[PDB]
C-alpha cells in the first residue's frame, strides 16, 4: 500500500487568498493522483485528475501540480463556497489509498449572532419532558457562549449545544442550546432566558421567557 | 445524467451482514467501473474493492478480503455490497461510485448518495418524535422570525429534515445531532422567515427516519 | 482464454479470427497477435503486430489505434501479411503457410489481461 | 440439404414474452452460431440477431438470442403490432459438404388487437372489359380485423359459386389492418341477363352481415 | 449506404440456364471479411441458400445445387453473378443477393446475413409466355354516402410471368392506396387490382391515375382512372 500523506489537516483563510494544500506518497504515483472536495451532508466531488487536469464545470482558480511523491493543490481566490474538506487519492496501484483531509475554514468579518428562545411546547410538555431551545442564527467566529438561568440561577449540566457547519455564502455558523428539564421542574420555575456572549456582541445579550 | 441511487440506511447487529445496493442509470453500464468507498464516522475516507460489470470480477483492498463481496446484476444494472461479520468500527457511510479512466489514471466522477451502516447491540429502531418550535416572540417578532421543529428521540441515524416540503430552502439550519443519555439521538431543525408571512404561509417540517421507516410531517404555527 | 479455438477452413478460403470483449471506457489497451507456423512446421514466437488504442466506446465511431509494430515474417515467404484489427486477423487467401497456432494477448490500463489460442486448420485435409 | 426446426408460429397479446425455438443437430448450431432474421411479407428479410446474442443497430433490446448445444432461441420481450412477421433462424453446416442451413419459419401474430369492421364497396364492371366480352364485378373489404370473413355473391336472391376469386393483403405496416378482393368475373352472356348484382360480408365485427348491391345506375 | 440491387426477373424456359447478377453501392467488394452470396425464396418452401462468393474467387456452394450452380465476381464493377443450369420449375422463387460477415470466435463460426438486397422472381415455367398486362378502371360512385369515403382504382388483368408493380399518381398518393396479390386466372395470366380510398370531396375536384410497371415483357401503362358518367 501507498501511505499518503496530506498536510494541513486544517487550514484557516480569508476570501480572496491563495491557499495552498499539499500531498505527499510513500513511492512515486506519476500522475496518479486525483483532488477530491467532500462538502457537508454530501459524497465527496472531484475537481482535479491526473496531477493538473481540471475537471468539467469545476472553477477555474482550482489547480494541481506535482510529481512522484509530491503534489500540491492551489486556490487563487478562496470563496465562501470552497469551505469543504479536500482528499487526495492515489491512482497509480490498488488498493487505492486516499490522504488524511484537509478542512478549508473561511475568515471572515466579525458577525454578531440573532438569539432567539423557544418555550417548550404543550405535546413535549404532556410526556413529562420540558425542552427549551435557545437559537443563535448566523455568527462568526464559532466561539460563543450560552448561559442558561432558570428563575436567575446559573444551570449546568442539563445544557446540550449544536453547532451548524460553515455556511457557503455567509461564512457564518449557527448554534442550538437545549435546556431539557423535567415537567414537574419546568412547572416550578417561571423565568426563563438563555445568555449569550459573543466577539460580535459588546454586551451580553439576555433573551428570556415568563410560563410554567 | 448519470444517476446513482442506494439503499436506505440500515441497523445491524455485531456479526451480521449488511447488503447494500447501487442501481445505476445515465450511460452504459458495461464500460465503467463501479467502486465502493467507506466514510467513518468523522474520519476520512477508505477504500473497500471495485468491480467490472462485464467480467463480474472484483478487487479488494486487504483488510477487507474475505470480509466483503462484490457482486453486479447487469439486467437490473445495479450492484452490491456484502459485509459479513460486522463490528463496531464497520459503522460508517458506505458510498458507491463510477470510475471513469484515462489511459492509465482513474478517478470517481459521479458519486452515489450514500448508506449509513449503523452496528449497534440495539434491536429496534426507533422512531423519531416531532414537536413544534413555536414562533410566538410575545406576538412582537420585530424583523426576522424563527420556527422550528424539534425532533426529539430516534435510533439511530440519519433523519432528513425538510421545510415546506421542499419549498422552503432559504434561511434553514438543520443542526447536527446530539447523542443523548438515553442512547437515542435528537436534533432540531429552525429557519428564520419573515414575519409578514406568519399568519399567511403555512409551515410543515418533513422528517424522514429510514431506519424505522417513519416519516412524518408537522405544522408549526404562533401559539394562540 | 479457455481452450484451443479451433478453426476449419476451405483452401484458399479467407478466415477471419476474432476475440470478442467488452472494453471499459477511457482505458488504454494494447492487442498482440503471435503465429505458430507448427501445423506446416515440417518465450519466441513471431509477433505478426503490435497495436495500442484508447476505448472511446461511443458504438459507432470507428476507433483510431497504433500500428505498434509488425514482422516481416510473410514477406520473406512472399505472401501477404494478414489484416489485424482491433480483436480481429484476417487472411484473404488461406494457405499452408497460414496454418497452426495464432495467440491473442490483450492488456490493459486497468490493469487486466486476456489471452486467446487458435488453431487454423483446414477440413478435408487436417 | 438440410434443415432447421422451428414452430410453425407463436402468438401473444400485446406485452407477452414469446419465445421462438431452433432445433438442429451436432453439425449445425451444435459447433457453430445461430443467426436470426425478421421478414416482413413483400419486402425482404433483415437481420435480428448475429452470434447467438448480438444484436444490430437499430434493433431493439426486447429482441434476444440464446444457444445451447443442438438448440437455440428467439425471445421477443414486450410483443408488440410491429414484431408480427415472419422468423428464420440460420447456422452454418461444416461438414465436408458445408451449408448455410436455414430454418423452417415461424410466424408471429398479434392477438388482442381492435376488430375492425370491414368497409365494403361494390365496383360494377368497367368500361372497355365489357367491350372485351367479359364482366368483373368487384367486392373490397378495405380495412378489417382479424383477416377471417366470407363474401358471398347473391345474384338475384341466387348464390353463386365457383365463379369467384379472392386476394387478401397482408397486415399493413401503418395500421395492420386486411384488405380483401373478391373478383366475381361472370361472363357478358350471363351477366347482361341482369343489372342486379350484391356481394354480402359477414365479419367478426359486423352484429350482422353488410350487403352492397348494385342494380340500373 | 450499402445497397445490394439485382438484374430484372423474368421467364426462363425450363432446362436452360438462369443468369443473375447483383451491384454493390457505397462501397467496394474489395473490403474484408464478407462473402456476396445469394439465397431465395420459393413461397411456400421458406429460404434457401444458394451460395457464396468472395473476393479471391473462393467459392462456396449448396451441395444440392453444386452439380449446376456456379458463380463469380468482378472487384472492377462491384458486381458478382450467379448461373444455374438445368433449371426445373421449381427453381421458381425469389433470388436474393446478400453481404454476409464472417468470422470464428469461441463460440464457432459465424455466418450472417447482414445487408440484403431487394428480390427479383425469376418463373421457371413452360406454361405460357410473357404478355402486357390490359388496366380497366374500377370506377368510383356514391358508397359510404352517409357520412363517409369511396374508393377506385385499377384491374391488372392479362399478364404473364411475374411481377407487377402499380403506383397511383406518380406516389403522390400513398394513403390508402392498397394493392391486392395477384391470383392466376385460367387463362394462364395474372390479374390484380389495385384500390384507394379518397375522401368524398375530392372525386370530382382531384385526378387519379394508375401507374403498372410489368418489367418482364418492358410494358409500362398509365391510366387515368375518372367517376362514372352518372356519378
Amino acid at each position: 500500500d501507498i501511505q499518503m500523506t496530506q498536510s494541513p489537516s486544517s487550514l484557516s483563510a480569508s476570501v480572496g487568498d491563495r491557499v495552498t494544500i499539499t500531498c505527499r506518497a510513500s513511492q512515486s504515483i506519476r500522475s496518479n493522483l486525483n483532488w477530491y472536495q467532500q462538502k457537508p451532508g454530501k459524497a465527496p466531488n472531484v475537481l482535479i485528475y491526473a496531477t493538473s487536469s481540471l475537471q468539467s464545470g469545476v472553477p477555474s482558480r482550482f489547480s494541481g501540480s506535482g510529481s512522484g511523491t509530491d503534489f500540491t493543490l492551489t486556490i487563487r481566490s478562496l470563496q465562501p463556497e470552497d469551505f469543504a474538506t479536500y482528499y487526495c487519492q492515489q491512482s497509480y496501484s490498488l488498493p487505492w489509498t486516499f490522504g488524511q483531509g484537509t478542512k478549508v475554514e473561511i475568515k471572515r468579518t466579525v458577525a454578531a449572532p440573532s438569539v432567539f428562545i423557544f418555550p417548550p411546547s404543550d405535546e413535549q410538555l404532556k410526556s413529562g419532558t420540558a425542552s427549551v431551545v435557545c437559537l443563535l442564527n448566523n455568527f462568526y467566529p464559532r466561539e460563543a457562549k450560552v448561559q442558561w438561568k432558570v428563575d436567575n440561577a446559573l444551570q449546568s449540566g442539563n445544557s446540550q449545544e449544536s453547532v451548524t457547519e460553515q455556511d457557503s455564502k455567509d461564512s457564518t455558523y449557527s448554534l442550538s442550546s437545549t435546556l431539557t428539564l423535567s415537567k414537574a421542574d419546568y412547572e416550578k420555575h417561571k423565568v426563563y432566558a438563555c445568555e449569550v456572549t459573543h466577539q460580535g456582541l459588546s454586551s451580553p445579550v439576555t433573551k428570556s421567557f415568563n410560563r410554567g | 445524467e448519470v444517476q446513482l441511487v442506494q439503499s436506505g440506511a440500515e441497523m445491524k447487529k455485531p456479526g451480521a451482514s449488511v447488503k447494500v445496493s447501487c442501481k445505476t442509470s445515465g450511460y452504459v453500464f458495461n464500460e465503467y467501473y463501479i467502486h465502493w468507498v467507506r466514510q467513518a464516522p468523522g474520519q476520512g475516507l477508505e477504500w473497500l474493492g471495485r468491480i467490472n460489470p462485464n467480467s463480474g470480477d472484483a478487487n479488494y483492498a486487504p483488510k477487507f478480503q474475505g470480509r466483503v463481496t462484490l457482486t453486479r446484476d447487469t439486467s437490473i444494472r445495479t450492484y452490491f455490497m456484502e459485509l459479513n461479520r460486522l463490528r463496531s468500527d464497520d459503522t460508517a457511510v458506505y458510498y458507491c461510485a463510477r470510475i471513469m479512466y484515462f489511459e492509465y489514471d482513474s478517478w470517481s466522477d459521479y458519486w452515489g448518495q450514500g448508506t449509513l451502516v449503523t452496528v449497534s447491540s440495539a434491536a429496534s429502531t426507533k422512531g423519531p418524535s416531532v414537536f413544534p418550535l413555536a414562533p410566538s416572540s410575545k406576538s412582537t417578532s420585530g424583523g426576522t422570525a424563527a420556527l422550528g421543529c424539534l425532533v426529539k428521540d430516534y435510533f439511530p441515524e440519519p433523519v432528513t429534515v425538510s421545510w415546506n416540503s421542499g419549498a422552503l430552502t432559504s434561511g434553514v439550519h438543520t443542526f447536527p445531532a446530539v447523542l443523548q443519555s438515553s442512547g437515542l439521538y435528537s436534533l432540531s431543525s429552525v429557519v428564520t422567515v419573515p414575519s409578514s408571512s406568519l399568519g399567511t404561509q403555512t409551515y410543515i417540517c418533513n422528517v424522514n427516519h429510514k431506519p424505522s421507516n417513519t416519516k412524518v410531517d408537522k405544522r408549526v404555527e404562533p401559539k394562540s | 482464454g479457455q481452450r484451443l479455438i479451433e478453426v476449419s477452413v476451405e483452401e484458399n478460403h479467407p478466415f477471419t479470427l476474432r476475440a470478442p470483449i467488452q472494453r471499459i471506457y477511457g482505458v488504454r489497451y494494447t492487442e498482440t497477435w503471435s503465429f505458430l507456423p507448427s501445423l506446416t512446421c515440417t518465450t519466441k514466437e513471431d509477433q505478426l503486430a503490435e497495436i495500442s488504442y484508447r476505448f472511446q466506446g461511443k458504438k459507432e465511431a470507428d476507433q483510431p489505434w497504433i500500428v505498434v509494430n509488425t514482422s516481416t515474417l510473410f514477406d520473406e515467404l512472399e505472401l501477404d501479411p494478414p489484416e489485424i484489427e482491433p480483436g480481429v486477423l484476417k487472411v484473404l487467401r488461406t494457405e499452408k503457410q497460414y496454418l497452426g497456432v495464432y495467440i491473442w494477448n490483450m492488456r490493459g490500463s486497468d490493469g487486466t489481461s486476456t489471452y486467446a489460442t487458435f488453431l487454423v486448420t483446414w477440413k478435408g485435409d487436417e | 440439404q438440410s434443415v432447421l426446426t422451428q414452430p410453425p408460429s407463436a402468438s401473444g397479446t400485446p406485452g407477452q414474452r414469446v419465445t421462438i425455438s431452433c432445433s438442429g443437430s451436432s453439425s449445425d448450431i451444435g459447433p457453430n452460431t445461430v443467426h436470426w432474421y425478421r421478414q416482413v411479407p413483400g419486402t425482404a428479410p433483415t437481420l435480428l440477431i448475429y452470434s447467438d446474442n448480438q444484436r444490430p443497430s437499430g434493433v431493439p433490446a426486447r429482441f434476444s438470442g440464446s444457444r445451447s448445444g443442438t438448440s437455440a432461441s428467439l425471445a421477443i420481450s414486450g410483443l408488440q403490432s410491429e414484431d408480427e412477421a415472419i422468423y428464420y433462424c440460420a447456422a452454418w453446416d461444416d461438414s465436408l459438404n458445408p451449408l448455410y442451413v436455414f430454418g423452417t419459419g415461424t410466424k408471429v401474430t398479434v392477438l388482442g388487437r381492435t376488430v375492425a369492421a370491414p368497409s365494403v364497396f361494390i365496383f360494377p364492371p368497367s368500361d372497355e372489359q365489357l367491350k372485351s366480352g367479359t364482366a368483373s364485378v368487384v367486392c373490397l373489404l378495405n380495412n378489417f380485423y382479424p383477416r377471417e370473413a366470407k363474401v358471398q355473391w347473391k345474384v338475384d336472391n341466387a348464390l353463386q359459386s365457383g365463379n369467384s376469386q379472392e386476394s387478401v393483403t397482408e397486415q399493413d405496416s401503418k395500421d395492420s389492418t386486411y384488405s380483401l378482393s373478391s373478383t366475381l368475373t361472370l361472363s357478358k352472356a350471363d351477366y347482361e341477363k341482369h343489372k342486379v348484382y350484391a356481394c354480402e360480408v359477414t365479419h367478426q365485427g359486423l352484429s350482422s352481415p353488410v350487403t352492397k348491391s348494385f342494380n340500373r345506375g
